[PDB]
DNA sequence: GCGTAGATATATCTACGATACGTAGCGGCC
DNA sequence: GGCCGCTACGTATCGTAGATATATCTACGC
């Protein structure tokens, strides 16, 4: 949750993950701790105002632990980032870390390249985190170049259209608005698939993908922040020998 | 390489008491701990109150069919009995009995029963004994504190018949100095040594300058009787008791015998031992109004008279009386 | 012996990943912080903390259980007898969600561990009372040491003088009951081991040293478990993993619990596949990233460096 | 017959959060 | 390089909702 004040609100995270965490059946009484948590008559569990934010921490580390799921689900994770100490990073970070630590639950956290900001802030976080790149389509590699086209082969054929259009003369236009993106891709298309059977018109032309793009003004923005959190993802054979040479390991 | 594995498997130890394992404070002497001044002691030491506590871990065992979160909302009467309550909780009565199984329960301890009256259970009559209202001994609570002892109330301040301590041969106070008001024995929160209603503070230099050489006899019968209880290790039999009073009537029957001079001094306490050796053995003794005057003019103390066997106290009762009888 | 138990082959792949898991190795470092901390535990000559640093993933979790273990071991032969009388009581430190460390929280943890009834409810016989309640459950449940995991969330005080307040308050804690407390964590707690005089004399200070790549003893001994890792390994076929030693050692700076994790990863990755023995590929696919080891090798050189005080 | 307990209303204490103000550190100008 | 003004933040304070101590009426068990 983006909080309204400039504090991230761990009271509203503690109480919707309890809330999203607990929707089975009502058969399960757990009998949570805390006395401010418990179920009602339509089976949804009310939490009041007057219970303190570390007891229903407590007692979504006791859900937890009874119920052991895999994995911990959290979207947009640099909604935490939204804070006024410097510092206060580490400390939401850590309070991630010993969440999960007691409960033994792995968290995954799903968020856009802002999200590096809490990369390898700390040697503790850095060991117990391991790191998935969701890298989009470039154009330099002509792999993904090659890969972005049967992509958009794919989405031409699958458009429920009378005539196929075809995607692969224009594919620079779509990977500079897309930029590679898949979903954004998707979006454009389903757009402008909305358009034609609007108009009902057996094809999609040219100046309708033009209608439902996207500003250059936009999609300069979106570049600017992609490339700026590439080369701090960037790993090289140079960031190997010093790290082999300041171990002494060369 | 290495060929040491270790194996990181915990060890199931047995299980831990609920409440702490507290001792309680001169246990076998004349100076015991109360049972409530006990269960005082163990709600303060857990942070609680003593109701509180009652109704957190006591009353799901005392009260069989109840919703315990439900329990935990009420007043301490529901399961104690206020009606009753008085001092005489310390005695041999039903719920007395229960609580004392149950915290001997919790806690594991094998020694709660010694600190009420249940061992004497049909042996000594309950009406009479215990006062209605709480009392103490303020030089005794004054002295504990400024020696950095620990404050109680011992089994004798729950007597009718018990009025001064030896120690300090000081009244007993039913009445506190700062509220005027006396102070059930069973209370929200009534730590021992203080007013269970006003917070004020109970122990002062309170000088006793009354003839205290009547009730002493009294005063130090129940001392044994409470002393002596640890120290038998079992279960007193009533018959054992009953036939010991019948000997002792067989001394006295012979000691008139051979002086006649000693039936007026002995023909009420003979005529009530020979009743209640015709009345149902089972039925209890009443205390100070029999065994206590009877072991008296037996010159015998109520340690010898429950603590001796029968050939010791046979021999004994001979010498006492000049007896030739030999057991 | 050096092999893992033979018929774990027939075992379906979960048996196998089980035995690895609970399977622990002792090093020489490792175990001798085991005797220096039990002899410091027996023995606690006036000392009341026993301050424990380490890399992440030297294994100071690991000998925190072991400790425990033991300690509870020892004991019990006695327990039967003596009831109330909780050997080892270790919690581990939560980092607050506030600016500063709650120490409610600490205290009602405190509690809970120690199967306090109750706790919610409580009261003050005068967070003044639940301190006190724990003054009191120290006191009379009598344990014989005092783990607090995680150490550094001590400290999660914006305030330069509350950061020693924080020892302050377990100090005034520990001296009415009498109870060591030994305190583990990362390199972020010598911030906390001698200030003031009170936690200079009393406290005693264990370092989990990790396997540093300069001295050939120490590398001898990171082959060696190597090796040991390599030969306990339920794998249908021993894959040769002495060699790859500097490839082993840039990835987890000589920490061992890295290497054990690592290896957990590349066999579940085999097994998953029905593999019978491991590539250089395999480890390479669940390595970890070099910022993160350049990041992980930063903060252990500087904790070294405030360590390496003479 | 009288204590004695149980129910309930009520203000008052208390815990917690919102807020305005004091202040000190830091940026700007002579 | 020194002094002044701004403003960001800690913090004392005060309001407010809930827990609760208690007084009082009435019934009942001793
Ligand atoms: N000597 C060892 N042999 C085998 N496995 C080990 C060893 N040391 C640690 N581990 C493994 O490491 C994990 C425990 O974490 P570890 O103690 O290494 O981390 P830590 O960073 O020291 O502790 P924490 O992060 O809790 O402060 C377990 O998976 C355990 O099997
Ligand atoms: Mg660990």
């Amino acid at each position: 949750i983006a909080p309204e004040s400039r504090y991230f609100n761990w009271k509203e995270y503690y109480t919707r993950a309890l809330i999203t965490l607990e929707e089975p059946l009502i058969d399960h009484k757990f009998d949570y701790g805390v006395r401010g948590i418990s179920r009602d008559n339509f089976g949804k569990i009310n939490v009041e105002s007057k219970v303190v934010a570390p007891a229903l921490r407590r007692a979504l580390e006791n859900a937890l632990i009874h119920r052991h799921p895999d994995v911990f689900f959290v979207d947009e994770a640099q909604h935490f980032g939204k804070v006024a100490s410097g510092y206060k990073l580490q400390d939401q970070l850590d309070c991630l870390k010993s969440l999960a630590n007691m409960t033994g639950i792995l968290h995954c956290l799903l968020g856009t390249y802002e999200l590096l900001t809490f990369r390898n802030l700390s040697g503790q976080l850095s060991r117990r985190s391991v790191d998935i790149h969701f890298r989009r389509y470039c154009a330099d590699s002509p792999e993904d170049v090659q890969a972005f086209k049967s992509v958009l082969l794919t989405f031409q054929q699958h458009l429920p259209l009378a005539e196929t259009p075809n995607l692969v003369d224009h594919w620079e236009y779509f990977y500079e608005r897309t930029l590679g993106c898949i979903g954004t891709l998707k979006d454009w298309l389903k757009r402008v698939l909305s358009d034609a059977l609007d108009r009902e018109a057996t094809t999609i032309t040219l100046k309708d993908l033009q209608k439902r793009a996207l500003s250059v003004a936009q999609c300069q923005k979106m570049f600017k922040e992609i490339q700026e959190g590439e080369r701090q993802l960037s790993e090289t054979e140079a960031d190997v020998q010093n790290l082999r040479s300041a171990l002494g390991l060369g | 390489i290495y060929s040491e594995h270790w194996s990181l498997n915990p060890l199931e130890i047995p299980q831990r008491s609920r409440l702490f394992s507290l001792e309680p404070v001169a246990v076998g002497t004349p100076y015991a701990e109360s049972l409530s001044s006990y269960l005082h002691r163990l709600a303060q030491a857990h942070c609680l109150t003593s109701e509180k506590l009652v109704m957190g871990e006591i009353a799901p065992l005392i009260l069989k069919d109840e919703d315990k979160s439900e329990l935990l909302s009420k007043n301490l009467s529901h399961l104690l009995g206020n009606s009753d309550a008085k001092p005489a909780i310390n005695g041999m009565r039903e719920m007395t009995e229960k609580l004392v199984t149950v915290l001997e329960e919790l806690t594991m301890r094998q020694d709660l029963r010694f600190l009420t009256l249940l061992s004497w259970k049909g042996m000594i009559y309950d009406k009479g004994l215990f006062r209605n209202y709480r009392a103490w001994c303020p030089c005794c609570c004054e002295e504990w504190m400024q020696k950095n002892k620990t404050i109680y109330e011992p089994l004798s301040w729950s007597f009718k018949d018990v009025e001064f301590c030896l120690i300090h041969k000081q009244r007993l106070i039913e009445e506190c100095s700062h509220c005027g008001a006396r102070l059930p024995v069973m209370a929200r929160l009534s730590p021992a040594g203080f007013c269970s209603r006003c917070y004020g503070w109970l122990g002062q230099e309170i000088k006793g300058e009354e003839e205290i050489e009547k009730y002493r006899v009294n005063i130090q019968g129940i001392s044994e009787l409470i002393a002596l209880t640890p120290q038998l290790g079992y279960k007193p039999i009533p018959i054992e008791l009953t036939r010991k009073l019948q000997l002792i009537l067989l001394v006295f029957e012979q000691a008139i015998g051979k002086d006649v001079k000693l039936l007026g001094d002995l023909g009420g306490i003979m005529e009530s031992l020979r009743i209640a050796s015709t009345t149902n053995q089972s039925q209890p003794y009443h205390l100070v109004k029999l065994i206590i005057p009877v072991c008296e003019k037996a010159k015998i103390s109520v340690f010898q008279l429950f603590g001796s066997d029968f050939k010791e106290l046979g021999k004994i009762l001979f010498g006492n009386f000049s007896l030739e009888l030999k057991l | 012996s050096t092999g893992f138990p033979l018929e774990l082959l027939t075992r379906p792949a979960t048996e196998r990943l089980a035995y690895f898991e609970n399977y622990t190795v002792a090093h020489p470092r490792l175990k001798e912080v085991y005797e220096i901390l039990m002899r410091t535990i027996a023995e606690p000559a006036g000392a009341s903390f026993i301050f424990v640093y380490g890399a992440s993933g030297v294994g100071k979790t690991t000998l925190r259980l072991r400790v425990e273990q033991k300690l509870t071991e020892l004991a019990l032969p006695k327990l039967e007898s003596d009831r109330a009388r909780v050997p080892v009581v270790g919690i581990e430190a939560i980092a607050p969600e506030s600016r500063y460390f709650n120490w409610k929280e600490y205290y009602t943890r405190a509690l809970i561990t120690l199967e306090e009834p109750l706790i919610d409810h409580k009261f003050d016989y005068g967070a003044p009372a639940l301190r006190r309640a724990l003054e009191n459950a120290l006191i009379h449940r009598h344990p014989d040491v005092f783990f607090v995991d995680e150490a550094q969330h001590f400290g999660k005080v914006a305030s330069g003088y509350k950061l020693q307040d924080q020892l302050d308050c377990l100090k005034s804690l520990a001296n009415m009951t009498g109870i060591l407390h030994c305190l583990l964590g990362t390199y972020e707690l010598l911030t906390f081991r001698n200030l003031s005089g009170q936690l200079s004399r009393r406290s005693v200070d264990i370092h989990f040293r990790r396997y540093c790549a300069d001295s050939p003893e120490d590398v001898q001994a990171f082959k060696s478990v190597l090796l040991t890792f390599q030969q306990h390994l339920p794998l249908a076929e021993t894959p040769n993993l002495v060699d790859h030693w500097e490839y082993f050692y840039e990835r987890t700076l000589g920490c061992i619990g890295t290497l054990k994790d690592w290896l957990k990863r590349v066999l579940s990755d085999a097994l998953d596949r029905e593999a019978t023995t491991i590539t250089l590929k395999d480890l390479q696919k669940r390595a970890l990233s070099v910022a993160q080891c350049q990041k992980m090798f930063k903060e252990i050189q500087e904790g070294e460096r405030q360590l390496s005080e003479t």
